[PDB]
């Protein structure tokens, strides 16, 4: 054919590669910010070298990603171009896809810059209702935003699903006028590996959950209770499940904020199991048949051995009624209890084959 | 007692189920069409001998009179002289009746609380009624003499 | 006939009546036990005489249920021997009916007996861990057991059922072969009205279990905390929703076993009502029917309105183009970006038309 | 036709005007209500000009109402006889409408009246079991009972929906006999549209209870705990989840009122999106086809890889026994190792071909 | 560019899941094997119609470069070409493609956005291809002359 | 053949024979260590005869269970190359069996040697945040983990599975290819019997954890708080339905481990009751034609019923109007209210039949 | 205020679902079409009955005209001239219309609230309207009359 | 090493869910009666040809010789005789078996591991049984020979 399917493919290439390099100078930053804040608490203060040079590594990976974030739209719109019929690039901006990329932007664009700034803090303490005040740095507020940089993954995860770039797939799709949508994969997860999610999402919000707590926590704690991270973890664990709070209830605002966050998604994932759990316990139709089968024989067997006894306990007491002379009515009134109790066996089990037969017809 | 006049219309309303458009009678198309809404659809010889062993006047359907005896024993716990009938048919081969005696000799060894040899020896004994070996009821009427 | 279906008449009603005496007389000894326990807690004392004279009611009632289960017990040992062909009383002795019985009699047979006796209760106080010691009467020990009386409810509402007692339900039942037993009503019912029962067993549940956990928490409590009426009605229903005990932690463990009982019947219920909400919400043919009616129609009135719009702009586009000489590109571009929304939107209700149209056949 | 449908529309006209300047007659009292309340608190006080003026604009506000809906109802009484063909108005009276009157009546009502009235309060602490008395004003019990207006909203909603009041549908609705009621909209709309109004009444109760929990707080609150707007708001959430209270208990009665409330509505979302949940998981015909045609395919090429390897490793034994003489046992041991394994691979992925082909026939 | 080899083989795998015995052909036959398992089950003339346009050799069957210039088409997001088809034949009457010119002038006046009735008076005498009042795809093919 | 069968017999049964001397000598190792630990604390101590004879039996037992164990990997190992075609142990190692083998070798080797040795302890205490330190011993840490033992249980209890050793079976396994596997019997068992697993695994977990619970708080609480037995009880049943902690939050990481497990166990249990719950409610074809039959007889009753009353009312209305020359326009006025509601019964009553008629099919 | 713009313009809209194409002309083809999509799958005679009585015209079909008229008597809450008609045909004998004198006398006594046997008596002398004994629909329109 | 009592009777139960008129022995036509129980519903062939292969006596039935000899196989967790009978039958049109010898350089050089040309080279060299290019399962018992 000749350009399309040819030049097509130069493009999907371009832009496959420029996600992995975005996730790479985001993930780089966020590393750094999670070293420097560690280290400035009790290793060096704010008025060093070492966190001047380790905070000067963050500005220029911000610059890389903004740049990186503009060659990947410009891409885009290039790749747009070719696909529908048009030769102007001012047809695509449809005051919607202007603001998504002012809104990546804003996003990307929160670092902590270099410098020594301070301000107030003040709070109330639990259980005590006691005042506190402390002076604080505006670098804790700037660090933790960029854990909103996570969007890249799926992103990335996205542009490299087979089921994404095949044409049999499409030709599939054609055929039965199906979304291939940003969504459906979720869809189709959800349902070819329905425990594996679950358990990733949930480790990775308790880690950083619990990290974020512990660094709102460090200022106002005094007592090591729930700046600690292992308390941290626990009050995260204890939350997600809807437990309670014990003693661990926190002093400040963004661990309240977490901690409804993590309730919110503890709710949402109690009912998504609950789901998968009644989807699956029903059977199939082999082990159902199989399943059928042994409990007829058994219910057959059961019956005979039922039906002896009605038979024994006649003739027994037949025995002992028109026979030698005497009789000891205690052997007498024993062998009808048993005639009654088989009877009402026989009777039972007969009901119970029958219900099973018909409900397996 | 017998039956007061409260308890007569009781029986009419559960007759008139049955008795559809003042017929008086029950027959087998009007039985057919209330089993078929219970989940039910037996042969024609099943209602037929259904409805055979009710017909105590002989005019091929069922009368109040007959009703009212057949219905009586349903309200019994147990019928005590039916419970051996069920038993002999679950040992019972093509309807025939004629169950073999060789064959309750075996089913007295094992099955259920294994009964000797020499009972189960006079057991057989006086239950040949003619001499041939083989028994469809005799025995059953003969043990609910008395 | 009259022998066997006159003579069955009789004991019927007579077992009928004896069940309502017995109810009366055992809610009335709960009734009076009720008055004098919070009566002589502040009116009087245990050494008076109205204590003797209101204790002294009690032992009577008891004395006349007794007999009257005894009575109860004989009329139905008479009924078995008549339905089922029998001449003997002693073959239904069959070490089954006889536990029975002697569990009913133990169960009615407590009571605080009169006289004036005490013994010494310690107990450790919830979140300062003090311990406690009183001396209390031997009364509150064996008035509590007298609330499990309430099982002649049950059979008093069982034996006026309708369809217990009626000749056609009889019929059919044998012709099903159906089985009419003391758990079939329960079934019936959880369908036929599944939401009267729910609320008169949690509000039967609610007052019963907040007067218990006052009247064990009384000898304790010297703030007016969990001995107060409305404060014990609140704990019992945060505790049936599960949403933790605030301060109000019982000193007691009769406290503790009241609360535990509670729990374990709101997840019951709460799972019950989980199962009604996903039983009730389904539509049925008719509303189904309908509903499908008008959004066929809507859809077809959608459909034309969107593709009206794609004619219009191919229309403005070729008139604006190649006409009036000089050309003014923007109107231009912006009819394109308005054909493409046109186009999108039709074949979005396009979609979302052969969908449904599809699913609702 | 005339009479019949010409004069059926003034009534229906005239009937929903008046139903729009009663809800804006009831919202201004309510605004009016909260900017009184929140500014007697500390600008000015009860014994001021002010107050006098700004209540004095909530009896004529409620005055209008009452006539507004006295109108009302004639208007719908004047309906009815049209509707039926009856003469005399008194036909109508009928217990059921007369006793809606009168409670629409009382519930509108009331208000609070201009004046200077005091009473007392008294009640114990959380936490410390200690009594505290404060000097209140009238006001605040009057003031709280106005929030039931808010019924006129349904009203207003109901009578502007296309599908009560469309001539179109009527013979449907009379083929099919379904009624068109008060409550068929409700589970319309639980189906087309079931994630907003979840969300509209969750953010509609949220506000209203914060705001009158702290109302209700701030009068036996020192210490800025439960008085607090943002705590409340946390207070609410914590309570709509059931996760507990933590040090968030409140002092007083209509606090613990509207956390159980709150705890009863909690219950029922929470079962409402489970049910949601559960129906929204479901595959249409057209994915499941492409999922069941996408597997096989891949099972196929899986299929025929690995039945290539049995023949390999049987080549590769076959070559390495009965050849150059010599041989090492530990090469043999190996490929018989890979031998058993490529024939139990090849097993399980036969058993799930042909489980998935006979559960996708 | 144009193909590389290892994306002729990625069409190679498209191409034998409509060859199920080879032949390098795409009969009428193999079209309702796929499609029933798709779930379709359309007439006769559908599928005869479908492939009579993405046949160009004339033989009956399709071939390869058919097959590859028919899958470039679908790659595309949105075909210009077709859209415009898709709006004609929803107000098209039983099939003819022939639609009557004073019948566009309601549909353009009032459907839609409610166009001028001097700019659809120009629409349909620039449109009076016909020279009698039914109009045709031809205006179509005119509209996208450039 | 006879030698295939004739030997696979006598493997079988020395496989089964090694699985009951390895539970009885891993129970024996249990039920010491809990006697040793509880006579510990207060009736002799570590430095006495007694404590060193009772440790000296649990190494012996070890050595025992781990010479036990071997042989029956041995024989295993003996099975295997008997079944598949094979003439040499060393193809079975798989680098799979051998590191199970060793998990179970260092999970069984475990046990508190003889000795006095000590460590030191530092904890946090509860709702004071108080340090607190003491010296414990090694012992501790050796008993808890135990109770891993436990999966000898399940081992036996499926070598005794009838539905494992028929042979009758093996064919309905051919015919329809199903896995017997070591999980269908859990698949079986949660529908067979789905309410006795519950219960069983419930009063296991209950008992051990609240054991385990109150051996780890005994040594830094000296107010009998979580070291009391029956305390642990009703943390655990508290925790378990995730009501709360009261009062009685752990001062040792122990307690918090075993609470996360508890709540965990019983989301999934809670989820699981809700399933069978909803699995258990349907109704069988039998009683549901009945329920049909009786609603049938019982509406056409009540619609006769109900259309008697508007014929009674039309000539209620006629004798009263156009008779006995004047009139009095209130009985009039009450029989056309009645009329009004006998047609709306009538019309209701129809509806609900028409509605139970057209869903019963 | 009868033909107002908007509400005739709505009529049309209700009007559009039973006009086929574009004719005002209704027959049995025509509700068996509508009738088939909401559940519903009558015989014949039925909707044959159904079409003549709201037929004024004779033309075997249904008018504009006469759809203002149905569609009037639908919108009204409660038709007082068909409630009196169901209680006739609940008791209706086999179809015919006729119900017996003596019937009414038992209905009436019991069946309700127990009418006394003298308002009874009088009620049926009075609904003689030959003096036979058989009522169809005269006594009905005679109850109306005023 | 040996087959006791115990094991005699625990095969007649297996084999009496296959004997159900106790013949000694099974007819072709009541295979179908218990797979159908199974969910199954073979044709004639299947049945004829599953029956084929384990008839001894020639007759036309199974015996009980036969029976004891089929358990023995299901015991085996892996019969390595079979697995090389799927794995070509895999590799399979039309169910000839001369399976062509030019076709398995294609698969074991790429469809697999990637065997190399010289090691594939030696094995149609020696799997030529006769040297005309198709090859059959005498392959397989060459190679299970020893
Ligand atoms: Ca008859
Ligand atoms: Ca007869
Ligand atoms: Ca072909
Ligand atoms: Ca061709
Ligand atoms: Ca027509
Ligand atoms: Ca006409
Ligand atoms: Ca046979
Ligand atoms: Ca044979
Ligand atoms: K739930
Ligand atoms: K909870
Ligand atoms: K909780
Ligand atoms: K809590």
């Amino acid at each position: 054919i000749g350009y399309k399917l040819g030049h097509r493919r130069a493009l999907f290439e371009k832009r496959k590669r420029l996600s992995d390099y975005a996730l790479i100078f985001g993930m780089f930053g966020i590393v750094v910010m999670v070293i420097e804040t560690e280290l400035s608490w009790g290793a060096y203060d704010k008025a060093s070298l070492y966190s001047l040079a380790l905070k000067c590594l963050i500005s220029l990976s911000t610059i890389i990603l903004l740049g990186l974030i503009i060659v990947y739209h410009a891409r885009e719109i290039q790749l747009f171009m070719v696909d529908n019929g048009a030769d102007d690039w001012r047809i695509a901006m449809t005051y919607e896809r202007i603001f998504f990329i002012c809104l990546e932007i804003l996003v990307c664009a929160i670092h902590p810059i270099p410098g020594n700034y301070t301000f107030t803090w003040t709070a109330r303490l639990a259980f005590s209702y006691a005042p506190s005040t402390t002076t604080a740095d505006v670098d804790i507020i700037l660090s933790i935003p960029m854990f909103l940089r996570l969007y890249l993954i799926a992103r990335v995860m996205l542009l490299h699903s087979k089921l994404f770039t095949d044409a049999s797939s499409r030709s599939i799709g054609a055929l039965n006028k199906i979304n291939f949508n940003t969504r459906f994969v979720m869809k189709t997860l959800m349902t070819i590996c329905p425990g594996t999610v679950l358990l990733v999402f949930s480790i990775s919000l308790w880690i950083i959950a619990a990290w974020t707590v512990r660094a709102c926590e460090r200022y106002h704690d005094q007592q090591d209770v729930t700046s600690n991270f292992l308390g941290a973890m626990w009050l995260i664990s204890i939350t997600f499940l809807s437990i309670g709070y014990g003693d661990m209830v926190p002093n400040t605002y963004c661990g309240k904020g977490v901690c409804l966050l993590t309730g919110i998604m503890g709710a949402g994932c109690t009912a998504l199991v609950v789901a998968v759990v009644a989807r699956k316990l029903e059977l199939t139709k082999a082990e159902k048949h199989v399943h059928n089968f042994m409990m007829d024989t058994q219910l057959t067997k059961r019956v005979k051995n039922a039906a002896a006894n009605v038979l024994r306990e006649t003739w027994l007491i037949y025995k002992n009624t028109k026979l030698v002379k005497k009789i000891d009515h205690a052997k007498v009134r024993k062998h009808q209890r048993k005639f009654l109790q088989a009877i009402h066996q026989l009777r039972s089990v007969k009901m119970e084959q029958r219900k099973l037969n018909d409900q397996a017809n | 007692d017998q039956l007061t006049e409260e308890q007569i219309a009781e029986f009419k309303e559960a007759f008139s189920l049955f008795d559809k458009d003042g017929d008086g009678t029950i027959t087998t198309k009007e039985l057919g069409t209330v089993m078929r809404s219970l989940g039910q659809n037996p042969t024609e010889a099943e209602l037929q001998d259904m409805i055979n062993e009710v017909d105590a006047d002989g005019n091929g359907t069922i009368d109040f009179p007959e009703f009212l005896t057949m219905m009586a024993r349903k309200m019994k716990d147990t019928d005590s002289e039916e419970e051996i009938r069920e038993a002999f048919r679950v040992f019972d081969k093509d309807g025939n009746g004629y169950i073999s005696a060789a064959e309750l000799r075996h089913v007295m060894t094992n099955l259920g609380e294994k009964l000797t040899d020499e009972e189960v020896d006079e057991m057989i004994r006086e239950a040949d009624i003619d001499g041939d070996g083989q028994v469809n009821y005799e025995e059953f009427v003969q043990m609910m003499t008395a």
